[PDB]
């Protein structure tokens, strides 16, 4: 605790800033107090990295290409540009599919236009269109196109739509125009905001006209879940245990026909606000399908989640839902008796970029962890505002925080545990401190549902109770 | 569900009956998925000359590329010298990558800045972002020396770096004597390689151009030693320990060993090692030159030649035997220090390695990829072992290069079947070894996905993959290893033929079927 | 049937039809073979915990040794130094088999000779054979050194050493001043690495037990190292590497290294390098004795404390972290001479090693098997790892030992599952791996069959071996490894996540089964 | 040509000896001439090692165990004594099996008595009872046991007779005591008496009363042959392409039943005269069964065998041999063709033991290749009677060779390639001289037959051509 030391230490920590630098870095941070619930007033988020500060905030591209069009498999995803920005990314996010790659299904692999100097002087317009022409000779079995510009794009005055337009008539395929230039925005969720636009304008109303699809009164869509390590599997089974019926699943494992097939469903499940919230309200909109938020992080979460959503429809759901809370009650009761007495009363510092560090709360506190301090690359002041109630009294609040910024916070809090991004881990390593990655579940299986809970509490405990850690200071030193 | 005392990850939790019921369901009933039948067929017709041959006619089309973009390059030159931050201007998208890129491969920590470029300077350009970014930077992370390469966007819009940085040092954001070299690096031109080389020759410009006056050519004693874009620690160490041996001094040049190697002892170190810039001021004065991958230092030859006048021999990359025994050589003949009976040994120890492995290694056909110098050393050491390289891919080569390799090859009757292919993707390459199967692949870890593709055909048709060259993301701690020196052909020679004999294993594990030729002794 | 272009050796021409069909001809006509239902049960059944009950009900059968006789460790022994021929007085056939067993796991010449005895020495002693031997050897070989050991045929006919060597030096066949060292290794006490031991002890004793008058201890200032029965090339260069950095002065006895490792340059050297006379007789006035295999050097121990009057310390195996950690406290404390920044350097980056690669080592189980010292070196890294060892097998093993490595496997969480086996074989490991399926074997070659009996048993059933130990036929240059010190730690880390990491690829590498788990970066 | 060279050679060489050992040496170094027909003139063999001076021989354990009895795939062949003798001997000489290994084949296997101070001071009979008590437990499908002797067993006063007889009887279960103490004898030939005298008293004769066995006038029975590499697979399936009936084969991929049909056949083809001449004599003197010496080394031989064999027989065995000789006719030309002129006028030493250095010279005289030097570590008179008409005018024969003796020839010899053992591989391959194993084939099966010649000849093409050899001296030296 210590509101007036934690304040004293972000001070502290900032006086080692020139004079811009430093009044613009005080409004991003901040003191928790969970009764306040306008975080404007508190915190200030969603504005431009400052230079030289070794930012952890990815590109648009990154939250377009990597995040909301990468993981459906039937789609070839064209990164237009040169090499750089589909190496970087080919494969890096563990967005689970099943398919028979570079036949049915294109998740791992590059398709890039690799423009050269002549690309930049003279154009890549006419370079797409043959593009497009050799991956329809190619790659038969695809299932459309998207084409997800990179900052030349943008910065050469190229046409996409039009090439777009022109060759999808003409083939009769689906090309999805992505001006997602890493250059716009400031972090990777202007790019959410342009691949949803996307989505909303070139693939959702394919089938407004068509009635062939049978609905049931217990339709849903999965909205944001992006199956990391099989996560959207772990819940989708839940939902499939409780009665409902899954039409589509946004964007892990996902197909162009569920996202074709989801205006028919009658309920939205949200589950990452931040990539998808602009999605959901246009179609509560335009088709006045009620959409809601949920979490599967942890027993508590999920009952809670499983029974709100229950209470949407009839008293069968409802049964079924208790049902399926009694049949996983021993399991995750035997998880808890396992391994909360190894992890009660430790602390955790958590930095990630949306959601998950409000999302991932309640599940350490299943297990007796106490979460001090926690902070987003990119999320908004909504998420602030959803984050306060959700963590302690005086806990440290933290927006697109430094690297410098973090490494003094970690210094002085002290904790046993942090969770964060890859650039982050190897520096916390060498200082001593258990760290998990948040991002890919450090390569492990599912951390949602009552499944995912088993291997949450086991990946947390192997990493705060190794060995090694009690080895770094060599004994005679 | 799970068991408590013994907790599934997703292999095989998906694998049990309630989740393949599931996802066979969910298949059943909203993906619109293609037959199996049509899967299987598309698949096979993949496999074919037919494929390949449309393949081969792709002009706009890449597919798995096999190279990155000039600022990682950039940044991995950067990174060798004391105190230096990795300065990129322009998007700092780029910069999470690099980063992310780079942690994965070293399993170590990776500091680099960005300035934050906008739309606003997409519109106006890039020197407000130049001026704070300098001072923040300089500020925050206290830097010797600050490392400056332009991203896409920036090259795109023309920024002018030089003025920039003056612009920066005339209005008291950073100190006029405080050292920004500064170099130019598309993405769109070659590849990371030569972003290193463009990020050296700026770095050696800054340091030496305006004050050659003064320099004597060999009145240090020392020989100038430039590593190119190296992944591996190895070679760093053997190259220095090889010097060392023979009582030559030396100057290594952007090395970043140490920086890429720091210990956990319950401390963060952001900088370690790295060459001083008095090195590289005193650069001019040594006897000679070496450049260890000549084929993507030209522009560093370039510099080097015209300005410090020094004579850069004609030399190979280190690799092999013949290789390092002509590195050797000119070590011994500029320095004039004796080759040392260590030295001596130690090559007799790989030609003893050499004559033990022969029987296994003889005519065994592989196809391979990676970066210019790389791929010509793995070839010359291929040849000298009897081995048949059959498909040679280098993405980011040219065709001075591929004379070069194809003269190589004409020199020994093992490279009567070798084809040298530049600007063609690994998307190729897995036509190539499904059409003309080798035994083995050698290259990064992108290749496993080719592997799991011939797997798929058959177990007769697969092709393992040996993972030498950059980046290796699913194995740990390969970076340590050599691949230059007799040490590093002893290392590789050990790959190759344990990787043959545990192939031979696997296909004679077989009771009663094919472990008749199941050998204790090989 | 052959084809000229593509020749097919043994695997696979016998899977070609005709010669499926010859064989099916040959079984169903001659062979009188069980019918294979017959054969399946059965080796069900000696898959089962029935079958294990029986098996460790085992009294005089032995299966599948894991241990080899006491002369081939004093031949090891001798080769370690300085111009010595070892020789083997007793039949030739054991010499025969020795030198094969070596020249295999090196890839080496091992020289040794024998004196031929034969039936009629059997009944009149081998004093002749003896005589001429001596002779016969010191003429054409020109060895400075002479050891003798003995075959069982000698020790059952109670052949007196002392007496024929000094008969033959009274004789004039060897001058009396010519060093002829001797010890008494029968194959039916211990094992080969008693053997080493015994071999040591003679050799000590002969060259210091008469001349102890003028030795004060600690007067040349160094500290002598013995090493034990060593397989591993490369733990003689740490240890000498290790010393030579903290500025310690050393003398290492009975080293191997140069013999074992001569270059192949156009000469065929029979002897190189060793431990010298001078060395061996200068041994009592070292500070200490440091012994790095204890658990096979008790005679060796007695003797050094006993008569150099050295005060032997306490030392476990430098293996892995804390041992290592408490060998060079040690070796500081005798010599004076402060731990260098080197080490300290080199200790962080195998921390880092850990934690880099501890998500992927965690609670693995592991069967493993050999020599006493390394078992319980590695079962010791294996704790500080975090891994599970299962099965601890010993087959030469005492049950002083056993209550060590029980307190060793007490002292960590990891060890709750252990069970430590002495006097055991690989029939009943086999058994133990069958009932109580681990992850891993860690093992010397003989391993490899019981991996292929798991996965006769299924694929999911399937057991791999990796090979760390002695000795190691079927793999090619392990045996220049290291497994001591913090580079053997680095060393043996890599092989096991590696090893870990390659059977995942194996297993999710079905195309649209197993394969949403094949991940790029692990 | 330059045969007196030869004779100074040899007198050079055993200048170093001291007088005894000169003295016995000088006798087993001739110059070859092929007019004569008494080896006995000019070289003695089958003589004591002399001592300390690193012969190559083995002893009689290895003969016996090693050579003969190993091989037989369904019996379980016991080492009685010390634990060294069998793991030394444990799958180190590659004779192919097809069978379920440690079900119902057991040859990789290594079973010993593992003989401990106390079995050597009270003996071990009492023990070796228990052990095959325990063998008959945990083994159910063995075809009977082999008690292999080793040196102790002889020397200290055990009785393996009577412990096989009695529990052989109780268990109707066929047990062989061999008396192969390694002392015994002056080398592995005498093991191989042993091992074929305890084949005749014990199994030879099992169905001398038995008539069930239906016989057809084409039977042969493979004699000598151990399937190295499955070299006896190569040779019967040619037998078989010849209209034969290939009833047994000694002792490669044998069974016990196999030995036990053997006296029922027509023909004793034996591939080694040294192993097997004496249960083939045995043979022909009981049963009347005629046995005959063939060649499958290289085409010329192979082809000569043949036709001598088909013309044991009747008209049709002979026109299905000319058939046999037609289909395998281009293949081996075709070898020839692609390897004779690499190889052509190259020069061979070959050290092999007892068969081989002679067998071997067709082969290599078919691919245009010179033997200059033959050698038998422990052949008879009339090993070296049949060699001196295979061997050239003016060429090096050596029984017995030192290891000093053997490299001094060949530094004067200077031969472009040496075929030997795996004790001399490394020793030549450091003097800078290409060398192929001639006793495993260096791990590569097999070198019998018309299949076994185009192995052989790629073989000895990729050893002699190797770049490696060209590159043992550094550039600066
Ligand atoms: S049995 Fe003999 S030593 Fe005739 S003991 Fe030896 S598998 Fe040799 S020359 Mo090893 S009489 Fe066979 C032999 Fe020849 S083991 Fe093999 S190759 S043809
Ligand atoms: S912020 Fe984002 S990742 Fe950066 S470029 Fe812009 S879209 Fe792409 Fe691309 S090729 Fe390399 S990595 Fe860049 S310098 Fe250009
Ligand atoms: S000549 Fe032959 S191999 Fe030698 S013992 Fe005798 S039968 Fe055997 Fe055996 S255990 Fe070791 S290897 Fe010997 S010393 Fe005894
Ligand atoms: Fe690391
Ligand atoms: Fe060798």
């Amino acid at each position: 605790m210590s509101r007036e030391e934690v304040e004293s230490l972000i001070q502290e920590v900032l006086e080692v800033y020139p004079e811009k630098a430093r009044k613009d870095r005080n409004k991003h941070l901040a003191v928790n107090d969970p009764a306040v619930t306008q975080s404007k007033k508190c915190i200030i988020s969603n504005k431009k990295s400052q230079p030289g500060l070794m930012t952890i905030r990815g590109c648009a591209y990154a939250g377009s290409k990597g995040v909301v069009w990468g993981p459906i498999k039937d789609m070839i995803h064209i990164s237009h540009g040169p090499v750089g920005c589909g190496q970087y990314s080919r494969a890096g996010r563990r967005n689970y599919y099943i398919g028979t790659t570079g036949v049915n299904a294109f998740v791992t692999m590059n398709f890039t236009s690799d423009f050269q100097e002549k690309d930049i002087v003279f154009g890549g317009d006419k370079k797409l269109a043959k593009l497009i022409d050799e991956v329809e000779t190619l790659f038969p079995l695809n299932k459309g196109i998207s084409v997800q510009s990179e900052c030349p794009i943008g910065l050469i005055g190229d046409d996409i739509e039009s090439v777009s337009k022109v060759k999808g008539a003409e083939l009769s395929k689906t090309i999805v125009p992505v001006r997602c230039e890493g250059f716009r925005g400031v972090s990777q969720s202007l790019g959410h905001h342009i691949a949803n636009d996307a989505v909303r304008d070139w693939v959702l109303g394919k089938r407004d006209e068509d009635t062939t699809f049978a609905s049931t009164p217990y339709d849903v869509a999965i909205i944001g879940d992006y199956n990391i390590g099989g996560d959207a599997w772990s819940s989708r089974i839940l939902l499939e245990e409780m009665g409902l019926r899954c039409v589509a699943q946004w964007s892990g494992d996902g197909s162009i026909s569920e996202i074709e097939l989801t205006p028919k469903v009658k309920l939205n499940l949200v589950h990452c606000y931040r990539s998808m919230n602009y999605i959901s309200r246009h179609m509560e909109e335009k088709y006045g399908i009620p959409w809601m938020e949920y979490n599967f992080f942890g027993p508590t979460k999920t009952i809670e989640s499983l029974r709100a959503i229950a209470a949407k429809f009839d008293e069968s759901i409802q049964k079924k839902c208790e049902e399926v809370i009694a049949k996983y009650k021993p399991e995750w009761e035997a998880v808890v008796a396992k391994y909360r007495p190894r992890l009660e009363g430790k602390r955790v510092m958590l930095y990630i970029g949306g959601l998950r560090p409000r999302h991932v709360i309640g599940a350490y506190e299943d297990l007796g962890m106490e979460v001090v301090g926690t902070g987003y690359e990119f999320a908004h002041n909504d998420d602030y505002d959803r984050t306060m109630k959700e963590m302690g009294d005086s806990t440290l609040l933290y927006d697109d925080v430094t690297g410098y910024e973090f490494e003094e916070f970690v210094k002085r809090i002290k904790p046993d545990l942090i969770g964060s991004g890859i650039k982050e881990k190897f520096i916390f390593q060498k200082m001593g401190i258990p760290f998990r990655e948040m991002h890919s579940w450090d390569y492990s299986g599912p951390y949602h549902g009552f499944d995912g809970f088993a291997i949450f509490a086991r990946d947390m405990d192997m990493t705060l109770n190794n060995p090694c850690w009690k080895k770094l200071q060599a004994p005679w030193e | 569900s799970q068991q408590v005392d013994k907790i599934k990850a997703s292999y095989p939790l998906f694998l049990d009956q309630d989740y393949k019921d599931m996802l066979a369901k969910k298949r059943d009933g909203f993906e619109e998925k293609y037959p199996q039948d049509k899967i299987d067929e598309v698949f096979q017709w993949t496999t074919t000359k037919e494929y390949q041959e449309l393949n081969f006619q792709r002009e706009a089309l890449t597919v798995n590329p096999a190279k990155a973009c000039q600022p990682l390059g950039a940044v991995l030159c950067a990174l060798g010298f004391e105190k230096t931050m990795p300065y990129v201007h322009g998007s700092q998208g780029c910069v999470a990558y690099f980063r992310s890129y780079f942690n994965r491969h070293f399993r170590e920590p990776v500091s680099c800045v960005s300035d934050s470029m906008t739309e606003d300077a997409a519109v106006f350009g890039g020197q407000q972002n130049m001026k704070d970014g300098l001072q923040n930077c300089k500020a925050t992370y206290k830097p010797d020396m600050i490392a400056v390469s332009t991203t896409c966007m920036a090259e795109v819009i023309g920024d002018d770096l030089n003025a920039f940085i003056n612009n920066s040092k005339k209005e008291g954001f950073i100190p006029d004597e405080f050292p920004v070299p500064f170099a130019h690096t598309p993405s769109f031109v070659g590849s990371h390689v030569t972003g290193w080389d463009n990020m050296f020759e700026g770095i050696a410009r800054y340091f030496t151009l305006k004050s050659m006056d003064d320099k004597v050519v060999g009145s240090n004693k020392k020989i100038n030693i430039v590593p190119g874009f190296e992944t591996y620690l190895g070679n760093f160490r053997v190259i220095k320990r090889m010097l060392s041996e023979m009582g030559v001094g030396y100057s290594l040049l952007s090395d970043p060993e140490e920086v890429l190697d720091t210990p956990a002892d319950g401390q963060f170190r952001m900088y370690a090692g790295g060459t001083t810039q008095e090195e590289m001021k005193d650069a001019p004065n040594a006897l000679n030159t070496v450049l260890l991958q000549p084929w993507h230092l030209e522009k560093t030859k370039k510099f080097v030649e015209g300005t410090w006048k020094h004579e850069v021999p004609k030399l190979n990359i280190p690799m092999g035997l013949d290789w390092t025994d002509e590195f050797l050589m000119k070590v011994s003949e500029i320095s004039g220090q004796p080759i040392p009976a260590s030295l001596t040994k130690e090559r007799g120890r790989l030609v003893d390695m050499m004559t033990d492995s022969h029987t296994w290694l003889h005519g065994k056909r592989f196809a391979l990829w990676g970066d210019p110098d790389f791929v010509m050393g793995l070839v010359k050491f291929l040849l000298e072992l009897g081995c048949e390289p059959v498909h040679i891919l280098c993405h980011n080569g040219n065709k001075r290069w591929k004379k070069a390799v194809d003269a190589i090859l004409a020199a020994s009757p093992y490279g009567k079947n070798a084809t040298v292919y530049i600007g063609k993707d690994l998307w190729h390459l897995r036509s190539l070894v499904f059409t003309d199967k080798p035994d083995f692949m050698i290259g990064n870890s992108y290749g496993k996905f080719i592997q799991r593709d011939t797997l798929h055909k058959g177990k007769e048709f697969e092709v393992p993959l040996i993972r030498i060259g950059f980046p290796i993301f699913d194995r740990h701690h390969l970076h340590r290893s050599t691949t230059l020196g007799y040490e590093g052909a002893m290392q590789i020679l050990t790959t190759l033929v344990n990787s043959i004999l545990e192939r031979l294993d696997e296909e004679t594990r077989g009771m009663q079927a094919t472990d008749y030729n199941h050998d204790l002794v090989r």
